[PDB]
């Protein structure tokens, strides 16, 4: 088992108030079996596309989920990701300047 | 030098239940998927049939339809002769394609995400560290003469010609330029760089023209959209923030550097 990592990341600079993409990039794991939410204060936001399953040259898997968001002065955002590797779920807050 | 990688990603958690599914990448762009779900190997281009005809795809197709099926009731008759020696739940890798230069060809299969066997030359073999309950399967695997001649010929002949028939169809995709966008934020100082295809980039942190060596380059990250992501992060003194810049070097602007002054 290898346990996953995760960044997030947006697409466009973050300007508050201007829709842009939230990226959540997961990677290193294994087996492939996985769960990844986005969540929007702490609210799993419901229209998260995901890209194919793929994996590495050393065989880890990866996967990279996205969403529309619009950045605000009080909105935080996440991913949350459950896999066997780990007991509890592993969440990553964007860190307001990715 | 256009790596034309065929991912399968096979998992088998009990008797009766499994699922196969695979993407194809040509160099960082994805070509295909094959979903378990799906009968028919999907294109993710417009190009991803490449010069082969409407009935040459048709055979390539119903090829790998026979070998998704044929390759599942294998397995799982495997694990069933080798009870309880190897037991669910079992994940199987396989790596497949060619790199062209001239071309070169792989088929590497990993089994518990470490890999086991390739197909070189002639014949299946097992690689030095594997586990040796995989030898009598692979010797039996060996004794399929028409799997060897169908496998040397998907690995020397029809993959070279199949993505020689890619990189011209799929010519205006691959050789796209997409400019990079550049934000800066931070002590630790983050130059941002999203949006550039393709891959190759050059993200500095400078005063005036030298380069500060200190400067971390991250991890690419991609986007959504067949793009790249990078930051490059440098540590200063909270008093050196003034005069700092950061500068893009891509492809895509033609000489025309972003600059962003801290
Ligand atoms: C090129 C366009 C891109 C589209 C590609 C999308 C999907 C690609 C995915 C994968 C690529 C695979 C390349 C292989 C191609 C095979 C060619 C073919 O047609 O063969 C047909 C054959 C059809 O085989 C069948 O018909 C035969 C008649 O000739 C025989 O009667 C066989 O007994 C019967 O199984 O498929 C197989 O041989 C079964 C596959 C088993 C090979 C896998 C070996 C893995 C090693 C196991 C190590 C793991 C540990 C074990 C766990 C306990
Ligand atoms: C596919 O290419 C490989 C070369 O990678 C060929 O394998 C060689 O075959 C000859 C004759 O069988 C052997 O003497 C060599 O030792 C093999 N090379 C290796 C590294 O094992 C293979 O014959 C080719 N097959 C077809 C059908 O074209
Ligand atoms: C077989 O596998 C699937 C997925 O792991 C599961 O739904 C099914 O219940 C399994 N059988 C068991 C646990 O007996
Ligand atoms: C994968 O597809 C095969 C072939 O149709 C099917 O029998 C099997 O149930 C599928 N597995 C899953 C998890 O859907």
């Amino acid at each position: 088992q290898k346990t996953p990592q995760i960044q997030v990341y947006s697409r466009h600079p973050p300007e508050n108030g201007k829709p842009n993409i939230l990226n959540c990039y997961v990677t290193q794991f294994h087996p492939p079996h996985i769960e990844i939410q986005m969540l929007k204060n702490g609210k799993k936001i419901p229209k998260v596309e995901m890209s194919d399953m793929s994996f590495s040259k050393d065989w880890s898997f990866y996967i990279l989920a996205h969403t529309e968001f619009t950045p605000t002065e009080t909105d935080t955002y996440a991913c949350r990701v459950k896999h066997a590797s780990m007991a509890e779920p592993k969440t990553v807050y964007w860190d307001r300047d990715m | 030098n256009y790596t034309f990688r065929c991912l399968q990603m096979s998992s088998f958690a009990n008797r009766s239940w499994s699922r196969t599914d695979s993407v194809v990448w040509l160099g960082d762009l994805q070509t295909h998927r094959w979903s378990n779900d799906s009968a028919t190997i999907s294109f993710t281009k417009p190009w991803s049939q490449g010069k082969l005809s409407n009935q040459q795809w048709e055979k390539l197709q119903h090829m790998f339809q026979v070998y998704r099926v044929s390759f599942t009731r294998d397995i799982q008759e495997l694990v069933k002769m080798m009870s309880p020696k190897e037991d669910y739940p079992i994940e199987i890798q396989l790596s497949a394609g060619c790199e062209m230069y001239a071309s070169e060809s792989f088929l590497h299969v990993a089994f518990q995400g470490k890999y086991v066997v390739r197909f070189w030359g002639t014949s299946w073999q097992t690689v030095p560290g594997a586990p040796s309950w995989l030898d009598l399967p692979i010797k039996v695997l060996n004794a399929d003469q028409g799997t060897s001649a169908t496998v040397q010929m998907l690995l020397n002949d029809t993959c070279p010609l199949f993505v020689r028939g890619l990189l011209e169809a799929g010519k205006s995709d691959l050789e796209k330029q997409e400019k990079p966008v550049a934000w800066l934020s931070s002590r630790q100082l983050v130059c941002h760089v999203s949006g550039f295809y393709p891959k190759p980039v050059w993200v500095m942190w400078m005063r005036g023209d030298q380069e500060q060596q200190g400067t971390h380059r991250g991890d690419f990250l991609p986007n959504a959209d067949e793009t790249w992501y990078l930051q490059a992060t440098l540590d200063v003194e909270a008093g050196e923030e003034a005069g700092l810049a950061c500068r893009v070097k891509h492809s895509s602007l033609g000489g025309q550097d972003i600059i962003l002054y801290w």
